[PDB]
RNA sequence: GGGUGAUUAGCUCAGCUGGGAGAGCACCUCCCUUACAAGGAGGGGGUCGGCGGUUCGAUCCCGUCAUCACCCACCA
RNA sequence: GCUUGAGUCUCGUAGAGGGGGGUAGAAUUCCAGGUGUAGCGGUGAAAUGCGUAGAGAUCUGGAGGAAUACCGGUGGCGAAGGCGGCCCCCUGGACGAAGACUGACGCUCAGGUGCGAAAGCGUGGGGAGCAAACAGGAUUAGAUACCCUGGUAGUCCACGCCGUAAACGAUGUCGACUUGGAGGUUGUGCCCUUGAGGCGUGGCUUCCGGAGCUAACGCGUUAAGUCGACCGCCUGGGGAGUACGGCCGCAAGGUUAAAACUCAAAUGAAUUGACGGGGGCCCGCACAAGCGGUGGAGCAUGUGGUUUAAUUCGAUGCAACGCGA
């Protein structure tokens, strides 16, 4: 319920996976979805048709609480930054703005020296 | 075809409705160059099913290709080659007696378009629209 | 011999108001998987633990048996 | 005695040069919440792990540790190791500007002394990340490894210790001499700065290259050309930078440094091939799409093998097996 007209929309694509999360700009969130919460476990759950589809069950059961537009909060390099906006247009529901909010920690702690 | 395209060497049309589909189709169930023993079972299973539909005769497989016309694995020459491919091999497994009565079946199963025919399309038509990442 | 949940596909099991019982894990057979992974496809051995009681309708609730399994068990 | 080699003064300039002290911001993790529900994360694919006790995500408030994006760049400083947020205190160097000042004071330097990355060691802290040893899950035939999940010593600081490397430019130090080209940095004498610019002279660095030199690759005013001084070092591979003795030390180990024995090669560069689970470009029924077959049934032929008196001999991956017939 509560018709809130605005919203805010977290996303986070890794190299393997893509959630998206619905909140308002205040913080407290509504509804949630996964590119694993479509089914497809495994290599699969990476791609971005798999991130569209994962946002069209996330525009899903968070229907009836009133939302018309909303900014967009972009976490995490892959697929998820370019696919799913589309189907949020998809959807209609215009945008306000698009933010790249990627944590980038200024060289601070230290990563692994990983993949050999 | 490392280097060439095709040129698609052509063929004669069928002797009586005068299809080029109907012809390619009895070089499809031809095995060993017998035209004749062909289009016997072909043109008596095709007079059997213009009275099993009440219909015209043409439009009575138009409606049995395009219902089990898949869409990728595409172009349409290997749709409705394929099509026409899966009519005979399924036709090929049923325990019936005569080649055109196994294929006058498959086709009626296939105008109740539940038949193995399009059983054997929507495995790989199954796959589309499940798996619409790969390009 | 006392209480209650409980006995249901091969398994632990789970879905309930007197209305259309199963998602997942296991067994054997193909296109694809270069191959074993993955995928869909269609392959199933409910007599829902038994008897009877029901209402224009039973896994559905009740009476008992049987039977895996939880609590405490006297003083004299 | 002289002043050109080194040195001083005055003005300056640039700079992650060094030691100490403090501070700021993004982020990882942890603590406590609020929202919100069925997963998060992981790989080539899976699993261990966290999650209905509510994880991941998500907004806030806090704690603590470490390193400072972008500027950042064959850009600068230092003799070498090396040094990056900002500010303050102390401090060493390089270069430029014309003068003034002493008068060969200089070069090199075994032994000597000092510095010296990372790992480690003793003592006291701190411990957020990352991570040797370790445990589990994976792969595998096997995996004491590559991958994942963690995670102790360690990486930080204070003081001390061993003083090692592909510590490289595999090129010791100083001074001078013989053509060029294009950059970067930092100075100063000048230009109507009357145009971010361009003109000379200095310092340093990076690249292409002439003669020369070298066995070739290549070096190429910063030489591996031409000289001069001084020092360290090599004498075939292997034993071996091992032992024995000494010196050093908490040990780990370092430094100096042999002999017997064995071989006639070991190596540097370069050429031509071959190969590459090296790249680019192609070609073929090589593969994908088809269609019909074999291997499974009975028989013909042939090989291997066995036994027999002999089962004549030859051919053996394709490219021998209805072959010499
Ligand atoms: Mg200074
Ligand atoms: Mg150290
Ligand atoms: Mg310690
Ligand atoms: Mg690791
Ligand atoms: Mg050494
Ligand atoms: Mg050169
Ligand atoms: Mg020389
Ligand atoms: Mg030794
Ligand atoms: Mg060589
Ligand atoms: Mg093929």
């Amino acid at each position: 319920r509560k018709q809130v007209s605005d919203g805010v929309a977290h996303i986070h694509a890794s190299f393997n996976n893509t959630i998206v999360t619905i909140t308002d700009r205040q913080g407290n969130a509504l509804g949630w979805a996964t590119a694993g919460g479509s089914g497809f476990r495994g290599s699969r759950k990476s791609t971005p048709f798999a991130a569209q589809v994962a946002a069209e069950r996330c525009a899903d059961a968070v229907k009836e609480y009133g939302i018309k537009n909303l900014e967009v909060m972009v976490k995490g390099p892959g697929p998820g930054r370019e696919s799913t906006i589309r189907a949020l247009n998809a959807a209609g529901f215009r945008i306000t703005n698009i933010t790249d909010v990627t944590p980038i920690p200024h060289n601070g702690c230290r990563p692994p020296k990983k993949r050999r | 075809p490392r280097r060439r395209v095709i040129g698609q060497r052509k063929i004669l049309p069928d002797p009586k409705f005068g299809s080029e589909l109907l012809a390619k189709f009895v070089n499809i169930l031809m095995v060993d160059g017998k035209k004749s023993t062909a289009e016997s079972i072909v043109y008596s299973a095709l007079e059997t099913l213009a009275q099993r539909s009440g219909k015209s005769e043409l439009e009575a497989f138009e409606v049995a290709l395009e219902n089990v016309r898949p869409t990728v694995e595409v172009r349409p020459v290997r749709r409705n080659a394929l099509a026409m491919r899966w009519i005979v091999e399924a036709a090929r497994k049923r325990g019936d007696k005569s080649m055109a009565l196994r294929l006058a079946n498959e086709l009626s199963d296939a105008a109740e378009n539940k038949g193995t025919a399009v059983k054997k399309r929507e495995d790989v038509h199954r796959m589309a629209e499940a798996n619409k990442a790969f390009a």
